[PDB]
Order: structure tokens, then sequence, then C-alpha cells
């Protein structure tokens, strides 16, 4: 039989903060046309 | 109205509450603690708890006291403790120290069974058992120790004495009903001005038994039985109060 609370013995630990996402990777980047030759 | 606890009635009426003693136990105490009362010079002396073990051997703990006196604004009761762990043979439960005490406060998990064994903490030093077990008993007895609001009255010579003309705790399913022994019975402090939520209250209207339950010690019980003006509390588990009540709440 099982009399008592609907507790645990294992040591409590509490769910910290969920975590925060990531933004995308930068291979997102603008191509430049070929400036000049300056002389 | 009772002048001391009845053992019987206060396992009959916490036997719900999970806080039983087995039959030989049981028996062996009804055989022995009038004898260890009356080898000392109390007036009183009843089961207070017990204690669960690792090897299988609880401990039981009783205390007494002879008289009650007031002292320094509050009701200070001489109290002395025995333990053991066959019903039969009472043996003495000697006071720690300060520092032991602040010591005993970091072994946690049930204490083994056996009295000899040595616990180390920290340049080491050594804990008995015993003084650990004494610091359990004293911590979850200065914490909680209910009796029903007024059913003690001081008198001349200033001892804190039973009221024998109690009239009964009005509206007995509010903590406003009971308070701790060392609060004076003429103030007003009862069992509201702790935490709002370190205590819970049952009651029966028509039998009129209201159980009280510390939250803070998952294992002290009281009963107050109102027909019959009888009110009792135990202690059955390992000295050990939960600091994480606030997410259980």
């Amino acid at each position: 039989v099982y009399v008592g609370w609907g507790v645990k013995n294992a040591p409590f630990v509490p769910l910290p903060p969920p975590p925060v996402a990531q933004e995308f990777a930068w291979g997102e980047v603008e191509t430049q046309e070929l400036e000049l030759k300056p002389a | 109205v009772q002048l001391e606890p009845n053992i019987t009635l206060v396992l009959k009426h916490l036997a719900s509450c999970g806080a039983v003693v087995s039959a030989e136990q049981q028996a062996a105490l009804d055989h022995s603690i009038p004898i260890k009362r009356i080898e000392a010079g109390l007036r009183s002396l009843t089961l207070w708890g017990r204690l669960t073990t690792l090897n299988g051997k609880d401990y039981l703990v009783a205390e007494g006291y002879n008289v009650a006196s007031s002292k320094e604004g509050a009701a200070v009761y001489e109290t002395k403790y025995f333990y053991s762990q066959d019903g039969a043979r009472w043996s003495d439960l000697q006071p720690v120290d300060s520092e032991t005490a602040t010591r005993c406060a970091r072994i946690k998990g049930m204490l083994s069974g056996d009295p000899a064994k040595n616990y180390e903490l920290e340049l080491v030093f050594q804990i008995p058992e015993l003084a650990v077990l004494r610091c359990r008993v004293d911590a979850i007895a200065t914490a909680t120790s209910v009796i029903p609001t007024d059913s003690t009255i001081l008198n001349a010579a200033s001892q804190v004495v039973p009221n024998r003309l109690f009239a009964g705790a009005a509206y007995p399913e509010k903590l406003e009903s009971y308070q701790h022994r060392f609060s004076l019975p003429g103030s007003g402090v009862t069992l509201s001005q702790d935490l709002r939520g370190t205590w819970a209250v049952q009651y029966d209207a028509f039998k009129g038994v209201a159980q009280v339950r510390s939250l803070l010690f998952p294992g002290y019980f009281f009963y107050y039985a109102a027909n019959e003006l009888t009110w009792g509390s135990l202690y059955v588990g390992d000295g050990l109060r939960n600091n994480d009540l606030i997410f259980m709440l």
C-alpha cells in the first residue's frame, strides 16, 4: 500500500527559464559589382 | 478538560493521517511509559514521535516535563527527552551544543538505526548520531507544538497550568483556535501569526473533530475533539523539513 503525500524523495531542481532561439546564419550577404581601376 | 493527552486517543484519531505505531511497540509503550515517568519526578511524560531509520529499528522519542512556568514573556516548558529502539527500555537523549546543532543541520537523508554511528563533516568533524537525532527533534519541537487557544491559564506564583474551566475553542476549523504552547495564554498570538501556507486544517463538524497538519514538517499532526474536549499531537517520519515548500503550494 501507499499512504502519504504524493511527492518523490529525489532532489528537486525547478526548471530554469526556457532557452532563447537563434537567428539566421550569415550566408546571407550582399554581392557587389567590381569597383574600378583607379589610377 | 483533559489533564494529559492520551496515547490511545492520539493513535485512534491520527490513524487516517498515517501516524501509526506497531502492535508490539504500542503494548510496550502502554506498559513502559508509566515506569519511566515514575522513575523520574516528571508529572507528565508522553510519546513525542517515531523517527524512521535505515536498518529498521525506528527511534521512538518521548518527552516529559514537571512544571510549566512563564518567563521573559513566554511559556518555558523545561522538557526532558528519551529515546528507544524498542518500547521496553528508555534511554536519555542528551542535549547538544550550539555549533554542534549548526553542524547537525547539514546532515540529510534518514539517519541509520545504530546509535553508535559517526558522521563526517568539514579540518574534519565527527558528529554522533544521537546528537543529530536530538538536533532534529528539538528543531521540530520548536517549530510546531500545537494546543487549543486558552486551554491553559496563569495562576498564583505564575505557573502555566491547565484551565479546568475551558469552554472549548469556538470556530475550531480555523487557525485562530490553536496556538503554540510557548505562546502565553493571555496574549493573542496564535497559529495565524506565522507564514500563510504552512498549516492545513480539516474539520468534521458532525463528529466535531479537527485535524491540523504541518506543511513545513510534513510529519506533524494534531487532533482536537470538541465533544470530548481532548487534543493531541504526534510526529511520524524523519526529522527533515521540506525547504522546497513554495513550489509545492
